[PDB]
């Protein structure tokens, strides 16, 4: 039940219908890149947004091509691409794989500040399949007859300079996502809509926190049984909260529906905005 | 922009290859070849050298159990055809 | 379908015959450089160019001639330089090392910016390949066994700010491309092909718009077709949007026409205003 | 056919001819350090030299001489000498090491520019080589066994951005290298002695563009070809150049001697000129 | 032939002498080190006097001092020391180490520069040296056994720029080395002393060139040779000048001394002064 902007819904449909639509003398970019912010929720409209479309998607790790200890990345974003074009002929409907983190989530600290043999690999392999997106050939079993071509979507913080040709060539196109007071409302009305708050309310949490990333807002949710816990560990007491909880066959801890108010939001918001400041 | 030079610490722990000096106690063999449009010299050429010799693009449990650089042929040298296209 | 322009075509042919061919007592630059004003074809204009004569280009982007690592930039130019010697031994065909937009790294303009080590090694190593481009040596052992001569194709946007033995007649040629009212007319031509104008409107177009880039015709077209696309998926609905492509009906072909190549062109120029 | 300059000749020839040479009660510097001007044929004359002579030559680029690796390019220059000094005791003839272009190797542009530690190395290093031609030291064990002593050449277009204790008197003699008139009708007339001109024709270009380098007037005759170039290459096609010039089974092609007059070179100077003036 | 400073021959002789004999009390320094300007004499004079009292020397250069591996310097050090150590118990005679040109190894020229860690540990390595001769150990397998007290000489020009604690009255002997006339005098009257000129005829000669190192007098020496080695070259041919040198087969070619007057060096001393001057602007 989750809102989802018009604006990153039309993005992703322009670019896989033009893909799919046979047009001649229009030159469509293959590859589609997201940047923004960490939390922002771009993974997550994406996954939505396949969902009311109902096309099928397929998702590659970025942790799975960047650690060492994995297999080969060529051989692999070749291997999920064919896989991906048998779908369409068999499933009869739009099928798009997807990337995250292509730069990240490796445990490196550099984030694509300094290249490595990994990185180098998914340039080559893509760049490849950009500019021969009907034919993919793996080691062995080399086949004649052509693959259906497939449209790829790409999200990140930022996009190496590696990528600079591509981008030129107009093979690839960005998408610089930002989320906006509007954008902000549904998203947060969405994730709040099943507890009940007013329209107003819902503006107020916004315009406490105006320069807040989406992951926070959610955040905020999981915090709310704390207080039942720790009046709870008090009428147990501290010396045996572990054993009764822990290996004991006893009724499970019950508790009520937490009260929903926007005083109760307002302090846990504090506390995580404080916790936040003294860290960085 | 900074850029600096460093000193660093060490932790420590495929059929295509043109550094390889051919052995007195070898057979060789010369191939005339035309690869399809669309397909690299050097990639042609280790398609050949895999298929004739163990081919084995995969490992499989059985394929741990051996060593693989003994009983491999490999590509050495490749020369254009003068006059000819691929 | 895309025009070339026939200056351009015969500037980039003659300079790579001649470094192939090995005419006897003449002395051949080793680097082509081809500079203007920016979006207007230089980067294009090579690739239609290399597809036609099916020839191998080696690529190495302006944004990475400069790294936190000391002589990391310089070490990359002569890996790529043996990588493509090679294939023009081995592919037995001509083959290219092209560098594009070499201005952001080795550059030099004002001097309230701080610079290193990498801005002078840039500079040293490009300087050497063209003196000695049969002997180019990889970091260990010297070897003294010849290699085979790649030529050298450098875009940028100024030269100016430059180390100055780089820039002279016996090592670099040098190339001003500012396209002309007859280019602009074959090139906007090329782009409007498909969609049929007759010659006298092409003219007009240029006419109206004199003060613009060969991107912006280009980005003309896209931006009339993605109103026409965006349209058609408010029309079907997202729901059964899938249904309807991959087995396009009810679809109008875009407007393309000259009095509203006009209207459209004006508009983005407003927009572009509105940043101004 | 090329005209060597007397003074640049006779510089080079006793240089290399006095450190082979065993005279009692003489020191002998081991670097000779040739500067000037760009275009005026350092590097050239030196390798019509290199070749009159029949003597092998070792290169290291001045683009070499810095590295990711701290005291790598140290360890180069210590490997070079080594190798080549293996080179006389084998080969039985007179070698040199030349590193062209020093200045923008060893050298610091202004005062605001970020260095490393390896441009303080490898001034150090060239100090103790020419100190001690004979113990050079490859890293390890150490040994206490003379090798064959080897003069060094060294390229630049400006010396005074170099430490100061690399260059003196014992260390380094030092050449300074511009051509004069002489010179430059002898050079010029050795370029187009082929073409056929009278020696009063010869002054008129010189006199013509007389603030200019030696790289200038040679660059004219690559423009003169052009013509001919340009029309084989129409004729074969521009399908199938490659082919022909590459890779093909037919005697490479044969250009007859364009006309070569005074006139027409002069127009074609004027030429080359306003290329140059359109950078500037 | 040669002239060898007094104060420098004295002030070698004496902490090298030191550090073998063994006077209860007294603690002597290990390092000794020379510093000054460009082209005095330091590196020179010492090899002179190591050949003089016939005593054998270990070189490391400056540039020795950076390897791609952190802590190697270190060790090359250690080795180096180890390896010395041993020459005097073979041989039987005195032995020295010399780390020539110091100052461009382990030296910080400004904050600009990006050092490593090597030069932070090479500057300590030495301190351990200074302060346990006895006692060095290579990494591995510890052994308590001693091994022998070897002197250490060090060259550079600048002393300033180097770790402090490495640069004291208790770790290190300096000495500044500056020759006066009487010096000048007396080194280039050795340089000329087979030439034949009068005493009068060398004070000229210095007062001619005033401000002026050593080796430039030594410069001139090179540069009256030049006619008759050239007038050799072109009677051979420069077809095959390589192969009647190189490969010395016969004789090598003798040359007659070259006519040597205060008028023709001064001549000579303007012309090297020239093309110094040539760079400078
Ligand atoms: N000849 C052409 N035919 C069709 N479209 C062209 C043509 N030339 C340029 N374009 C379009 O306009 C853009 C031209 O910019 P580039 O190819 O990046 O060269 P460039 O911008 O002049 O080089 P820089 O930025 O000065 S280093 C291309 O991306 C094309 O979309
Ligand atoms: N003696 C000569 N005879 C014929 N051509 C010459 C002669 N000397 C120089 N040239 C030409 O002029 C060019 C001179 O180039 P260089 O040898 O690099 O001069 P340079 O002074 O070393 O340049 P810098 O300082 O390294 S930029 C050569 O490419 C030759 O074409
Ligand atoms: N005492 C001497 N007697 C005769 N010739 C000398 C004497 N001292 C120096 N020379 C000459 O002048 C040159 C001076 O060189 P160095 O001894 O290296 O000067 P320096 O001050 O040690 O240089 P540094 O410290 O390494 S920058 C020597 O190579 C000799 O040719
Ligand atoms: N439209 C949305 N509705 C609800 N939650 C959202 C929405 N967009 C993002 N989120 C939240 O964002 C988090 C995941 O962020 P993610 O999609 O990985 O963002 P990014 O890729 O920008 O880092 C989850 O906690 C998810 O609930
Ligand atoms: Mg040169
Ligand atoms: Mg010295």
């Amino acid at each position: 039940s989750y809102y989802i902007a018009p604006r990153f819904l039309d993005k992703l449909a322009v670019h896989i219908t033009k893909n799919f639509l046979n047009i001649p003398g229009v030159r469509v970019p293959l590859i589609l890149g997201i940047h923004g912010r960490k939390g922002e929720g771009k993974t997550f409209q994406c996954e939505l947004a396949f969902e009311k479309m109902g096309i099928e998607v397929t998702l590659i790790s970025g942790g799975e091509l960047e650690s060492p200890d994995a297999g080969d990345p060529a051989r692999l974003i070749r291997l999920r691409y064919r896989e991906t074009a048998e779908l369409i002929k068999v499933r009869g409907k739009m099928c798009v794989l997807m990337i995250n983190d292509l730069d990240a989530g490796a445990g490196r600290f550099d984030e694509g500040t300094q290249y490595t043999v990994n990185t180098q690999l998914v340039n080559a392999t893509l760049m490849n399949i950009a500019d021969n997106p009907t034919d993919v050939q793996l080691p062995g079993s080399y086949d004649s007859n052509p693959i259906r071509r497939v449209p790829i979507i790409v999200t990140g913080n930022d996009f190496s300079t590696l990528y600079a040709p591509l981008i030129r060539d107009g093979r690839m196109e960005k998408f610089y996502w930002e989320p906006n007071r509007d954008d902000k409302v549904g998203i947060v009305g969405g994730i709040f809509a099943e507890d009940g708050l007013s329209q107003r309310e819902i503006e107020q949490l916004v315009d406490t926190f105006p320069k807040q990333s989406i992951d926070f807002f959610s955040a905020l949710r999981s915090r709310i049984y704390d207080i039942q816990i720790r009046d709870f560990i008090h009428k147990v007491g501290f010396e045996r909260i572990s054993l009764r909880v822990v290996n004991s066959l006893e009724a499970p801890p019950e508790f009520k529906k937490p009260d929903f108010s926007l005083a109760h939001l307002i302090e846990s918001g504090n506390l995580v905005l404080g916790e936040q400041q003294r860290v960085d | 922009s900074y850029a600096q030079t460093k000193t660093q610490t060490k932790s420590g722990y495929t059929y295509y290859t043109p550094d390889y000096t051919p052995k007195d106690t070898d057979i060789l063999a010369a191939f005339r070849v035309t690869p399809q449009p669309g397909v690299p010299f050097e990639e042609a050429a280790a398609a050949v050298a895999a298929e004739s010799s163990t081919g084995t693009w995969t490992t499989v449990w059985t394929d741990l159990l051996t060593d693989l650089d003994r009983y491999k042929g490999r590509c050495y040298d490749i020369e254009p055809v003068p006059g000819e296209d691929n």
